[PDB]
């Protein structure tokens, strides 16, 4: 009963949902990273070995994956945090050279807290990076581990000084049967990172493939 | 500093001028004109199908 | 100084007491008489498919036919409402939106996001596609909503606690408002498009003054952020729906809320409101799947329109009141009627 | 003719009736659920849905087609209907039989390919490719299954027709054929699949997780039952096959008990049937249990 000129764009329709269609299909095959992190804690050296939004796109192993630095955004981040509902990991920058300073830790700590037991990541996981290992060294070797978290019962060496800032970082996490905490102990230069987050990624894309079976 | 905390005031005392009718004659407008238009609205006074465009 | 202090407040309780005597009958009592509307029951007419992503913006064409909506999947697209055909399909350049709006002539739409730039687009060229024809840009931060003017004028609101007021021919704010404490979370025009309310996240909204000047009105009652807004058709009583599970109704002449649109069975925050052609109704939109029709003049509810399976982020209802068409985030767009 | 010998010893007649009975109630329970739960009630519709409701279809054929079993049973053997009856029973059974097994298949693939290979572009096909799929994997076993219709597989031997498919004889035609191949081919692919799955999750150091021991469990829990339902209606064939080689075809009491053992055994391929939706469709922390 259509018309001559109801066909036609009857037609054009059904050209627009075939490209719309592609071009849903070409973009589920992205990793989508959201990073986050206290500021000048390493994001900037992290973004290096890979306004408003600022996006970055980097290729492994035929993979395309897209990172998105929120960054500068001052505003309320309760009333736009629900966009990245969808994301596959958060990676989280935090500088071990900043706890003899002005307390940062504490921050970090309490960012980390608030990110993680969100009601919109309930099983986003979360990749965790420690950076400025090369500083920290001497940090540690000079200044003592009690400044920034008193009671502390430990040597002064390295070996007690990786740990006991890692536990604290995966204690805050509170539902520990939905996400998991990724941990890399990264540095200046290692040129490794990048096989980190591939590993991280495939382990969650195995996960949402399982989920997706319904086996799940 | 206090620049504003003047500013401030200042719209204090720009919004304290304003002229204020009653309650009761803003209930009056607003049932007038909710009675007035009351069969132009489709909604609340469902139409027949035959001059409805989303019927089928 | 302290001065400013005392006399900031004792402004405040001059307001407070003059707003107390003008009050002597409430909307209840003056509106007892009038029967109830009865149940108002809608079937959804027509479903609109293509988007792969959550839905955040709609808006309207002024020949109650022609659609545009927004979605986080970086598409803008233009429907037919009465065919459910897709005239255009604008691929954005940032992926997140928050916004959109339809030109009253028809000839342009705008949309902008959290890269915090207003973008206009050209729909009626010579050469058979869709082409930017200008990016605004001056804000320090997202952008929550826009509203056209005319072919050269758009008020847009963002969340670094201020509004402006855009010139399109030469990309430049004619003019600012500011006065707000929090970020502007929307914005509505008057009938006449001489003022204009935003409601922001201090808990508070405010009536501007487009030609010249700044906030006149700062109506407060709400408990926590104001997410919508929308003008009564009369031009003088407008409606805020906040995050504390509750819709009301503030009038400008008296300067006072009239009602409040509560239950107890609802306790998730509102997304959208938007009146009816007559007034009447107000319809809102929820975060429990579900949008209310609250009869206007009672503070009664008279119906729910169920049938989405997540939250309901936008609404709107056409000039001719012939239709009610709700977007939400499992990526389709229902016309009710 | 006269390369054929059947019979029908009433034992067979005695003990399957409660048996098919029991199956029947609860498979048509459960599959009629499942089937009421992915129409109108489940939300969500991806690809291995898709999959298992085609599994779902076919075994609710063959349980609305189990009434009937107790026929060639009851009153020991008459098949009081006709011809064409006869080989519409036995070309759905041959149908959904085969169909069942090639979506378990199809299914043990699919998590092959989600789990070894998690960036294959296979995960992601439109639902519109499954249906395709479906479709043509349908149209398969169909195809392998019409000769039944053409050929007659009423033999009577007087005041009983004995509607069956299985009959000993020597030709290696296309219905032994077919039983074989369609337990030892299937076999082979869900032995290899289900054992890189189970083997890729344990090296990557993922049993640490919970969800992954009820999915590894529940993964070696599929195999078990394939095998424990179609193995030995093919072990008793096979063993009939070598009796059958190296006698002739007269002697026919080497041939006698060897009847009812089949159709003891050919019960539990239907067992099978009311097995599947438990461990498929409920087991699965998908649904709420
Ligand atoms: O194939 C079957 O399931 C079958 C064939 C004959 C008789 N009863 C069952």
């Amino acid at each position: 009963t259509l018309s001559a000129e109801d066909k036609a764009a009857v037609e054009r329709s059904k050209m627009i949902d075939r490209n719309l269609r592609e071009d849903g299909e070409k973009a589920a095959r992205e990793v989508k990273l959201l990073l986050l992190g206290a500021g000048e804690s390493g994001k900037s050296t992290i973004v290096k070995q890979m306004t408003g939004i600022v996006e970055t796109h980097f290729t492994f192993k035929d993979l395309h994956f897209k990172m998105f630095d929120v960054g500068a955004q001052r505003s309320e981040r309760k009333k736009w945090i629900h966009c990245f509902e969808g994301v596959t990991a958060i990676i989280f920058c935090v500088a071990l050279s900043d706890y003899d300073l002005v307390n940062r830790m504490h921050e970090s700590m309490k960012l980390f807290d608030s990110i993680c037991n969100n009601k919109w990541f309930t099983d986003t996981s979360i990749i965790l990076f420690l950076n400025k290992k090369d500083l920290f060294e001497e940090k540690i070797k000079k200044s003592p581990l009690t400044i920034c978290y008193p009671e502390y019962a430990g040597s002064n060496t390295y070996e007690e000084a990786a740990a006991y800032i890692q536990c604290q970082f995966e204690d805050l996490n509170k539902r520990k049967d939905t996400k998991e905490i990724y941990t890399h102990f990264t540095c200046s230069t290692d040129t490794k990172n990048v096989q980190f987050v591939f590993d991280a990624v495939t382990d969650v894309i195995i996960k949402n493939n399982l989920k997706d079976c319904g086996l799940f | 500093s206090i620049a504003q905390a003047r500013k401030l005031v200042e719209q204090l005392k720009m919004e304290a001028n304003i002229d204020r009718i009653k309650v009761s004659k803003a209930a009056a407008d607003l049932m007038a004109y909710c009675e007035a238009h009351a069969k132009e609205d489709p909604l609340l006074t469902p139409v027949p199908a035959s001059e409805n465009p989303f019927r089928e | 100084l302290d001065q400013l202090r005392q006399e900031a407040e004792q402004l405040k309780n001059q307001i407070r007491d003059a707003r107390k005597a003008c009050a002597d009958a409430t909307l209840s009592q003056i509106t007892n008489n009038i029967d109830p509307v009865g149940r108002i029951q809608m079937r959804t007419r027509r479903t609109l498919r293509g988007h792969l992503a959550k839905i955040y913006a709609m808006h309207w064409g002024t020949d109650s036919r022609l659609l545009v909506s927004a979605s986080q999947d970086g598409k803008l697209i233009i429907w037919d409402s009465y065919t459910t055909n897709k005239v255009h399909a604008i691929p954005l350049r940032s992926s997140w939106v928050m916004t959109c709006a339809y030109a009253p002539s028809g000839n342009y739409v705008a949309c902008g996001g959290l890269d915090n730039i207003c973008s206009i687009y050209n729909l009626k060229t010579r050469e058979g596609n869709v082409r930017v024809s200008r990016e605004l840009a001056g804000h320090t931060g997202y952008l929550s909503c826009c509203r056209f003017l005319d072919d050269n004028q758009i008020v847009t609101s963002s969340g670094d606690t201020t509004c402006a007021l855009w010139d399109i021919e030469t990309g430049q704010q004619t003019t600012t408002f500011t006065g707000h404490t929090g970020d502007v979370m929307s914005l509505s025009l008057a009938p006449d498009t001489r003022l204009f309310v935003s409601g922001a996240c201090d808990a508070s909204a405010k009536l501007w003054d487009v030609r010249e000047g700044m906030c006149r009105q700062t109506f407060t009652g709400h408990e926590s952020d104001i997410n919508a807004i929308c003008f009564f058709p009369n031009g003088n009583a407008f409606a805020t729906g906040s995050d504390d599970a509750t819709c009301r109704l503030f009038d400008l002449r008296a300067d006072q809320e009239l009602m409040t649109y509560s239950h107890d069975n609802i306790i998730c925050g509102i997304t959208s409101v938007s009146f009816s052609k007559s007034g009447r109704l107000l319809l809102a939109g929820y975060d429990d799947f579900n949008c209310n029709v609250w009869d206007a003049l009672k503070a009664d509810r008279a119906g729910v329109l169920a049938g989405h399976d997540n939250r309901v982020s936008c609404l709107g209802v056409t000039d001719d009141g012939m239709a009610v068409a709700t977007g939400s985030w499992d990526s389709f767009l229902k016309i009710w009627n | 003719k006269k390369n054929c010998c059947v019979f029908r010893d009433d034992f067979i007649a005695k003990v399957l009736p409660p048996v098919l009975g029991l199956e029947f109630i609860f498979g048509l329970l459960g599959n009629g659920l499942a089937l009421w739960i992915f129409c109108f009630h489940l939300k969500s519709w991806k690809s291995s849905r898709i999959f298992l409701f085609n599994l779902a279809v076919a075994d609710f054929l063959l349980i609305i087609c189990l009434p009937f079993v107790m026929d060639y049973y009851v009153r020991r053997s008459d098949w009081k209907f006709g011809d064409i009856p006869c080989r519409l029973v036995l070309f759905m059974f041959a149908m959904n039989r085969q169909g069942s097994i090639i979506f378990l298949t199809v299914v043990a693939v699919d998590r092959y390919f989600r789990v070894v290979h998690p960036h294959h572009a296979l995960n992601k096909i439109s639902n519109w490719t499954a249906a395709i799929i479906s479709c043509l994997l349908w149209g398969i076993t169909v195809g392998l299954t019409v000769h039944l219709l053409k050929k007659k597989l009423l033999i009577q031997n007087g005041t009983a027709n004995v509607c069956i498919s299985f009959s000993i004889c020597h030709t290696f035609r296309w219905h032994e054929a077919m039983f074989l191949l369609e337990f030892f081919l299937p076999l082979g692919i869900i032995l290899f699949c289900s054992a890189r799955i189970i083997w890729s999750l344990r090296q990557r150091q993922m049993d640490r997780h919970a969800k992954i021991k009820r999915a590894i469990t529940f993964i070696m829990v599929v195999a078990i039952v394939f095998v424990i339902c179609f193995l030995p209606s093919v072990v008793v064939r096979i063993h009939i096959f070598w009796l059958l080689h190296t006698s002739g075809t007269q002697n026919c009491e080497v041939y006698r008990s060897v009847d009812l053992a089949f159709f003891i055994t050919l019960s539990f391929t239907y067992m099978n049937s009311m097995l599947d939706p438990v461990v498929y469709y409920f087991s699965s922390p998908s649904f709420p249990n």
